[PDB]
Formats: C-alpha cells, sequence, structure tokens
C-alpha cells in the first residue's frame, strides 16, 4: 500500500502570503495525486486532480505540481477562508490511500474574548442538576486560560472546556467553559466567577441571591 | 495529431500511465498502436451502433456521449469529440476510469490479442523518455 | 446537479454489522465508479472500497474481509455492509464518486453498547449574548439552529464532551439589545437518533 507523508502536519500563515504543502509518496505514482480541502461540518472538496489539473469552481490561487514521489499544493494570497485541513490522495494503485493531512492556521493580531456567564436555568435546577456556563467568544490566539471562582475561592474540579475551529471570516477562536455541580453544592454558595487570561484578565460574575 | 512511437511514450509517461494499476508504459503504447495507430482523431463504428474515439478508442455506449449511440445511459458523459484532441489529457483520464472498471486492460480487445504477455518494453525501446 | 446522500443507523453495538445506503440523484449523472470513504475522529481518511460502473467490487485489504458493497442500479442506490465492528470503526462515513467531484454530507457512526438517550435542552438567559445547554444525549450528533437558521452570524456551537456515556454541548448567539427580548430568540435542537426536535424560547428571568 502506498504511504503519503504530508509534512509538516500544521502550518501557520499570514493572509496574502504564499504557502506550499508537501505530499511525498513511498513509491512513484506518476501524476495520480489529488488534493482535498476539508473544513469541519463539511465534506472534502476536490481542489486539484492528477497533480496539476484545474477543477471548475476552485479559485485560481489553488494550483498543484510535482510527479513521481514529490507533489506540492500552492496557495497564492492565502485568504482567511483557506483555514482547514488539506489532504493528498493517490489513485495509482488499489488500495487508494490518503496523506495524514496538513492543518492551515491563519495568523492575525491578538484579540481579548467577549466573556458571558450564565447561572443554572430554573428548568435544570428542578431536574436536580446545576451547570454554570461561561462563553469566551472571538479571541486570538487559541491558548487562552479560564479560571473559575466560587465565593471568591478558586475551583478546578468539574470544569470542561471546548474550542471552536478558527472562524472563516475573522480567524478568531471561541470557547465554552462549563462548571457542573450538584444542586446541593450550587445552593451552598452565592458568588460564581469566570476569569479569562492570555499570557490582565477579563472577569464576569453573578450572585445566586440576586 | 498522429504521434511518433517515442513521442507518445513520453507523453503517456508525463500523463501518469507508467505503472497505473500495475500496467507498464509499453502496454499503453502497444494499446494505442493497435487501437488508433497513434492517431488522436481515430474513429471506428461498431455493429451495435456505438463508436470508439481517439488514441485509446473509448466506447460511446459507456464512457462518452456522441448523440447517436442506442442505449447510452448518461447524456452528461464527456462529449466523444473531446476525446479527439491533440492534447491526450481527456483520453488518458477516460482510460484510467476504464482500466479501474474491474477488467484491467482486458477492456481493450486489441491489447488482449496483440500486447498482453508479449515483450511490451519493446514499444518504449530506443526512446529517451 | 449530482448529489450523493448517505443514510442508516448512527449507532451500532460492538460485533454487529454497520449498514449504510447511498442515493445518487441529479440530472448531471455520468458513468462513474461509486465509492465509500470514512474519516476517523483523529482526521485519518480511509478509502474503504467502490463498485465499478460495470458492477465489479474493490475492497481495501485493511478491512480484513469484513466489507460488502452491493448496488441497485434501478434505484441509483448502493450499500456498505461492515461486519464485526469495534470502536475502531467509529467514524464519519461518506459515499462519493470515484472522480472525487461529488461527496455526500457524511454520517457519523458510533460503535458503542450505550443506550440512545434524548437531550435535555435548557435556556441560558442573562449586543446581548444568549445560550442553550444541550445535556445528557447519546449518541452524537445533535444540530442546533437559532430562529430556524435566520440567526446564522453571531452563533458559536461548541464540540460535545463525553462524560459517563452522555454528551453535553452549549451554543451561544449574539444579537443587538434592540432585537431581544422585544422579538423572540429560540434555539432549535434536533437529535435524529432519538427522533427529538426541541424549540426552546430564551426568556428574561
Ligand atoms: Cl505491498
Ligand atoms: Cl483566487
Ligand atoms: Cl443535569
Ligand atoms: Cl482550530
Ligand atoms: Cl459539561
Ligand atoms: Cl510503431
Ligand atoms: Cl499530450
Amino acid at each position: 500500500d502506498i504511504v503519503l507523508t504530508q509534512s509538516p502536519a500544521t502550518l501557520s500563515v499570514t493572509p496574502g502570503n504564499s504557502v506550499s504543502l508537501s505530499c511525498r509518496a513511498s513509491q512513484s505514482i506518476g501524476n495520480n495525486l489529488h488534493w482535498y480541502q476539508q473544513k469541519s461540518h463539511e465534506s472534502p472538496r476536490l481542489l486539484i486532480k492528477y497533480a496539476s489539473q484545474s477543477i471548475s469552481g476552485i479559485p485560481s490561487r489553488f494550483s498543484g505540481s510535482g510527479s513521481g514521489t514529490d507533489f506540492t499544493l500552492s496557495i497564492n494570497s492565502v485568504e482567511t477562508e483557506d483555514f482547514g485541513m488539506y489532504f493528498c490522495q493517490q489513485s495509482n494503485s488499489w488500495p487508494y490511500t490518503f496523506g495524514g493531512g496538513t492543518k492551515l492556521e491563519i495568523k492575525r493580531a491578538d484579540a481579548a474574548p467577549t466573556v458571558s456567564i450564565f447561572p443554572p436555568s430554573s428548568e435544570q435546577l428542578t431536574s436536580g442538576g446545576a451547570s454554570v456556563v461561561c462563553f469566551l467568544n472571538n479571541f486570538y490566539p487559541k491558548d487562552i486560560n479560564v479560571k473559575w471562582k466560587i465565593d471568591g475561592s478558586e475551583r478546578q474540579n468539574g470544569v470542561l472546556n471546548s474550542w471552536t475551529d478558527q472562524d472563516s471570516k475573522d480567524s478568531t477562536y471561541s470557547m465554552s467553559s462549563t462548571l457542573t455541580l450538584t444542586k446541593d453544592e450550587y445552593e451552598r454558595h452565592n458568588s460564581y466567577t469566570c476569569e479569562a487570561t492570555h499570557k490582565s484578565p477579563i472577569v464576569k460574575s453573578f450572585n445566586r441571591n440576586e | 495529431k498522429v504521434f511518433g512511437r517515442c513521442e507518445l511514450a513520453a507523453a503517456m509517461k508525463r500523463h501518469g500511465l507508467d505503472n497505473y494499476q500495475g500496467y507498464s508504459l509499453g502496454n499503453w503504447v502497444c494499446a494505442a498502436k493497435f487501437e488508433s495507430n497513434f492517431n488522436t482523431q481515430a474513429t471506428n463504428r461498431n455493429t451495435d451502433g456505438s463508436t470508439d474515439y481517439g488514441i485509446l478508442q473509448i466506447n460511446s455506449r459507456w464512457w462518452c456521449n456522441d448523440g447517436r449511440t442506442p442505449g447510452s445511459e448518461n447524456l452528461s458523459n464527456i462529449p466523444c469529440s473531446a476525446l479527439l484532441s491533440s492534447d491526450i489529457t481527456a483520453s488518458v483520464n477516460s482510460a484510467k476510469k476504464i482500466v479501474s472498471d474491474g477488467n484491467g486492460m482486458n477492456a481493450w480487445v486489441a491489447w488482449r490479442n496483440r500486447c498482453k504477455g508479449t515483450d511490451v518494453q519493446a514499444w518504449i525501446r530506443g526512446c529517451r523518455l | 446537479d449530482v448529489q450523493f446522500q448517505e443514510s442508516g443507523p448512527s449507532l451500532v453495538k460492538p460485533s454487529q454489522t454497520l449498514s449504510l445506503t447511498c442515493s445518487v440523484t441529479g440530472d448531471s449523472i455520468t458513468s462513474d465508479h461509486w465509492s465509500w470513504i470514512r474519516k476517523f475522529p483523529g482526521n485519518r481518511l480511509e478509502y474503504m472500497g467502490y463498485v465499478s460502473y460495470s458492477g465489479n467490487t474493490f475492497y481495501n485489504p485493511s478491512l480484513k474481509s469484513r466489507i460488502s458493497i452491493t448496488r441497485d442500479t434501478s434505484k441509483n442506490q448502493y450499500y456498505l455492509d461492515l461486519n464485526s465492528v469495534t470502536t475502531e470503526d467509529t467514524a464519519t462515513y461518506y459515499c462519493a464518486n470515484w472522480d472525487g467531484d461529488y461527496w455526500g454530507q457524511g454520517t457519523l457512526v458510533t460503535v458503542s453498547a450505550a443506550k440512545t438517550t434524548p437531550p435535555s435542552v435548557y435556556p441560558l438567559a442573562p449586543m446581548v449574548t444568549l445560550g442553550c445547554l444541550v445535556k445528557g444525549y447519546f449518541p452524537e450528533p445533535v444540530t442546533v439552529t437559532w430562529n430556524s437558521g435566520s440567526l446564522s452570524s453571531g452563533v458559536h456551537t461548541f464540540p460535545a464532551v463525553l462524560q459517563s456515556d452522555l454528551y453535553t454541548l452549549s451554543s451561544s448567539v449574539t444579537v443587538p439589545s434592540s432585537t431581544w427580548p422585544s422579538q423572540t430568540v429560540t434555539c432549535n435542537v434536533a437529535h435524529p437518533a432519538s427522533s427529538t426536535k426541541v424549540d426552546k424560547k430564551i426568556v428574561p428571568r
């Protein structure tokens, strides 16, 4: 079976700059190399067939070249919507095989999150549970820290975080932080704080009695 | 366009037929010689009312649309006229689909009768490539 | 117009058979081979197999002879059967043409012994930010829309997290203060696996 090696697995690029994505094959595959773009929440989109052949509806900035074992996908003037995964696939030999993929991360300026905190809903409390939700929306770069405080004291246990993929338009990330408690635990405390830090924080809080 | 033997060998190699589905370049050059005589504008009418087009004689019943083949299923298949170009790209793309259809190069009866199992490297011998 | 669409169970127990259907539609259909491709949670793509225009099957030898592809040309349909599944078979399954032009949307299939559970949908009330918390569902996926897609901008739906055989995610939407609560904002939650549609109105306090 033919192994396709896409190195490096991740590449960060500034819009308007050019990028070359490498696909090397373990044996010669002539021109029988196809390129795919995949965004989460979507099917792979064929960009190039047979190493260099144009596909209708694919912007001119996308082109391929190479032959034998060495192929490159070129993007000229990388745009914000070019974030995502890029896969090579060979069709020289059954079984057809894909490279590991190259993730394209778009560079932009620092941005602090819009932070929002929500107490457990009346509905959930009735049901016996308590989730406190904090959204950190539209920040950059990815590696943001969130801290929780209960009655002014740090709380680490029962916290789960989840990031979105880079936004196609503004190249920002967003993230939920969810603090799960028993009703009993929720009822025993008044102040709940969500603090967002990037290597001065942004703080949001509510009081149960209020 | 009528290709020279070594000229076609080079273009089929550039178009990725050398070892496509395991078939060495000489099979593809041998297949063109006996199907089309290396002529991209070759056409031959079959008894069944289909026609074979171009350097690798692609059949209008299954793979291209010529507007006069009884029983052709898919009217949006590539026009058979596009398989007659001086540029072999469209013919090479159809041939790769055909050879991946389950019968390998046995789809070409002339390849099977005159090329299969013979010294096919002779069709690329003397060539620079 | 050419469309490939997959359908079939989103949940299969370990050792049972994963079965999917592809429907090929449109007025632009060409003579092509019909393929199955899957995408593992870690982003790996695997070409599973195809059935040729002539009806000949090709199978990835990696599938260790657990795979069957059949077709019905009278229905423009084709079928994947994958036997003796394990958690290694949890993946997004696509039907696509061999030319690669046309791929289906993809259907998430989970291999797991855990029970189908519908979600609890909870409104998150306090430019204003609103949310809904979608909690205690299995399997993935759910889909969240706001006012039936009309609010598309200002929406961030986060990836689900698995705890104790149950998934939780949240969605946030940002609208102008003028917009709400004068005019109603509703999170529309669908969980196909449990046949649940929930519309939850975001109300002040
Ligand atoms: Cl091997
Ligand atoms: Cl462009
Ligand atoms: Cl709960
Ligand atoms: Cl990302
Ligand atoms: Cl959670
Ligand atoms: Cl000759
Ligand atoms: Cl040429």
